[PDB]
RNA sequence: GGCCAUGGAAGUCGGAAUCCGCUAAGGAGUGUGUAACAACUCACCGGCCGAAUGAACUAGCCCUGAAAAUGGAUGGCGCUCA
């Protein structure tokens, strides 16, 4: 269960450089302790800065703009496998940017055994145009007048024994 | 890259012969050998040019270019099936004498 | 990928009445009726009209989608079996020993009796499946005609006849003797 | 070695290559005789052929 | 002796095959993989050799 | 029926070659067939339908790779949208 955070930080000011540039990252983290941790993890991948020599300036939750509008998201990924490092691009259907990232983490764990530590989220983009959708497993839900049943419904029973024959209509 | 260049040469020689002569009629065949086709052009040295190719390319490559040479337009609905071209201009009788000439038959 | 829905359209000719209830297809035509149970597949049927039937798989994976056009083809074979029939022609292939083939009836059962195959003293008997008709072709020397409404039974009886005549302990590239299916067509020529 | 007669071989075998304008017959002999390999102006054909094939000296014989 | 028309019909069943190089299976000539699980559906195939 | 080898080899035994000409199309030929041709088949280009298609690679689970001796151990039962 994740949240999207805006984390802003900078190098500690010096008498040589008293206003270092402020850098922001969008972090998908369960809480603010990991959000600031992930921020320093990526800044030391890009900038000559450390947690000891830096300073967190702001941490803010970024809420979904239209949390009850159904969207299609494209997520650009960089993950590590058992053998090498790979770039990937995948698509997810959800109403929140966070819920698409949560689906992504479940998805790469299941099909690629990629743990949370092995994944870099390069970019999350809401696909405005139907032509922007490249993947068929999410493009099949953008067809006109989509209907489908749910055959073979299994009902969960509170009791151990049922006195009537089971059914699966629905 | 080669096909598009060879496509370019085909539409090139297509419009080259189109203006240089004029008027053509129905010219479709079937079960015609390669030596069969060599026979007609062997005697049709200059009096006619056996323009050859296919269907789908010829239609649109002329249909889109119905601007520098419009006129045709509704003429395109004629081109169906195995159809060649014998680029020439003489008369209704004078071409069928030299063209219909060779026939190869079978039961 | 779990394709959301996949469809196939059966086509029913004018004189044929398909009839489906609980995945039990009963096809009726001028030549008769054929029935088939499809309870081993998860498919659903919709009657588009009297001449077309939609066959649908909902939320099916790759193999379960693969099982859809086979349902279509089986029902189509049923339809053409009750409107055109099926006919397999077999040619008797031998280099030296003539194959003596008779249509015998023992114990109330029809059998195809093959004798002298590669000179063997053994007498081969193949049971003729129900609904399958045997005939010794008059227009062709060493030809057997296997005909019937069900393609599956006809082809399987033909295969039985072909399989009982396999060559052992020889170079089968050299010893090409046997009974082979030469023509797979229909009773009504098209 | 053409010896002002390679057209003769073309115009003696005048009934061969149903080409464009006589000189195409010469190229048929040009192409086929290359499969021998002799003193073809010093080397093998598919070369001195390919000279006038593009247009070397001059044989537009009528 | 078998007539050439019947020898092509017979050769369709006896001769026109591919053979798996690891487990010796009679496969269709156009096959890209062996149908047997014991060899791992290998693509290492070769045509059945002919009399000569 | 290209050359040379060859009893013969013409595309389909074997060697230099691997070209040209018409072609939109065609290899001095991908096969079956001939003593040899012929024959048909393919390479490529056509007509037809009409919306997708082909190749290489990466890594997840599964399978092959995977042979030892008393009968037997994911602890046992058993478990397959577990
Ligand atoms: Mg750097
Ligand atoms: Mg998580
Ligand atoms: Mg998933
Ligand atoms: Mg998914
Ligand atoms: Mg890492
Ligand atoms: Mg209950
Ligand atoms: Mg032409
Ligand atoms: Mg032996
Ligand atoms: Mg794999
Ligand atoms: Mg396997
Ligand atoms: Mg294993
Ligand atoms: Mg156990
Ligand atoms: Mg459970
Ligand atoms: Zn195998």
């Amino acid at each position: 269960r994740l949240n999207e955070y805006q984390v802003i930080g900078r190098n500690l000011p010096t008498e040589s450089v008293p206003e270092p540039k402020l850098f922001r990252m969008r972090i998908f983290a369960p809480n603010t302790v990991v959000a600031k941790s992930r921020y320093w993890y990526f800044l030391q991948k890009l900038h000559k800065v450390k947690k000891a020599s830096g300073e967190i300036v702001s941490v803010n939750i970024i809420s979904e703009a239209k949390p009850t509008k159904v969207k299609t998201f494209g997520i650009w990924l960089r993950y590590e496998s058992r053998s090498g490092i790979h770039n990937m691009y995948k698509e997810y259907r959800d109403v929140t940017r966070v819920g698409a990232v949560e689906t992504m983490y479940q998805d790469l764990a299941a099909r690629h055994r990629a743990r949370f530590r092995s994944i870099h989220i390069l970019k999350v983009v809401e696909l405005e145009k139907t032509d922007d959708v490249k993947r068929q497993y999410v493009k099949q839900f953008l067809t006109k007048d989509l209907k489908f049943p749910l055959p073979h419904r299994v009902q969960k029973s509170k009791k151990l024994f049922q006195a009537t024959a089971p059914t699966t209509f629905y | 890259g080669g096909a598009r260049e060879k496509k370019v040469q085909y539409f090139s020689k297509l419009r080259e012969l189109l203006e240089e002569y004029k008027s053509i009629f129905v010219v479709g065949v079937d079960n015609v050998s390669s030596q069969q086709m060599h026979e007609i052009r062997k005697a049709l040295r200059g009096d006619a040019v056996v323009l050859m190719g296919k269907n789908t390319m010829v239609r649109r490559a002329i249909r889109g270019f119905l601007s520098e040479l419009p006129e045709f337009e509704k003429l395109l609905p004629f081109i169906k099936g195995n159809v060649g071209f014998i680029f020439t201009n003489g008369d209704l009788k004078s071409i069928r004498d030299i063209v219909v000439s060779n026939v190869v038959a079978a039961p | 990928m779990k394709y959301i829905q996949t469809d196939q359209i059966l086509d029913i000719p004018e004189g044929v009445t398909v009839d489906i209830k609980a995945r039990v297809v009963k096809v009726t035509g001028p030549r008769g009726e054929l029935t088939k149970d499809l309870k081993h597949i998860d498919v659903t049927f919709n009657k588009i009209n009297n001449r077309a039937i939609k066959i649908t798989v909902h939320n099916g994976d790759r193999k379960h989608v693969a099982a859809l056009r086979t349902v279509k083809s089986l029902i189509a074979n049923l339809i053409t079996g009750v409107t055109k029939g099926y006919k397999y022609k077999m040619r008797f292939v031998y280099a030296h020993f003539p194959i003596n083939v008779n249509i015998i009836k023992k114990d109330g059962q029809d059998y195809v009796e093959i004798r002298n195959f590669l000179g063997e003293k053994r007498v081969r008997e193949v049971k003729i499946h129900e609904g399958v008709t045997m005939e010794i072709s008059s227009t062709q020397k060493d030809e057997l005609i296997v005909s019937g409404n069900s393609l599956e039974a006809v082809s399987q009886n033909a295969a039985d006849i072909q399989q009982i005549c396999r060559v052992r302990n020889k170079d089968i590239r050299k010893f090409l003797d046997g009974i082979y299916v030469s023509e797979r067509g229909t009773i009504v020529e098209e | 070695i053409p010896l002002d007669e390679i057209f003769e071989i073309a115009r003696k075998m005048q009934h061969k290559s149903f080409g464009k304008n006589l000189a195409s017959v010469s190229k048929e002999i040009l192409g086929t005789a290359q499969s021998v390999g002799c003193r073809v102006d010093g080397k093998n054909p598919h070369d001195i052929i390919d000279a006038i094939n593009a247009g070397e000296i001059d044989v537009p014989e009528n | 002796m078998i007539e050439p028309s019947l020898k092509a019909l017979a050769s369709k069943y006896n001769c026109e095959k591919s053979i798996c190089r690891k487990c010796y299976a009679r496969l269709p000539p156009r096959a890209t993989n062996c149908r047997k699980r014991k060899c791992g559906h290998t693509n290492q195939l070769r045509p059945k050799k002919k009399l000569k």
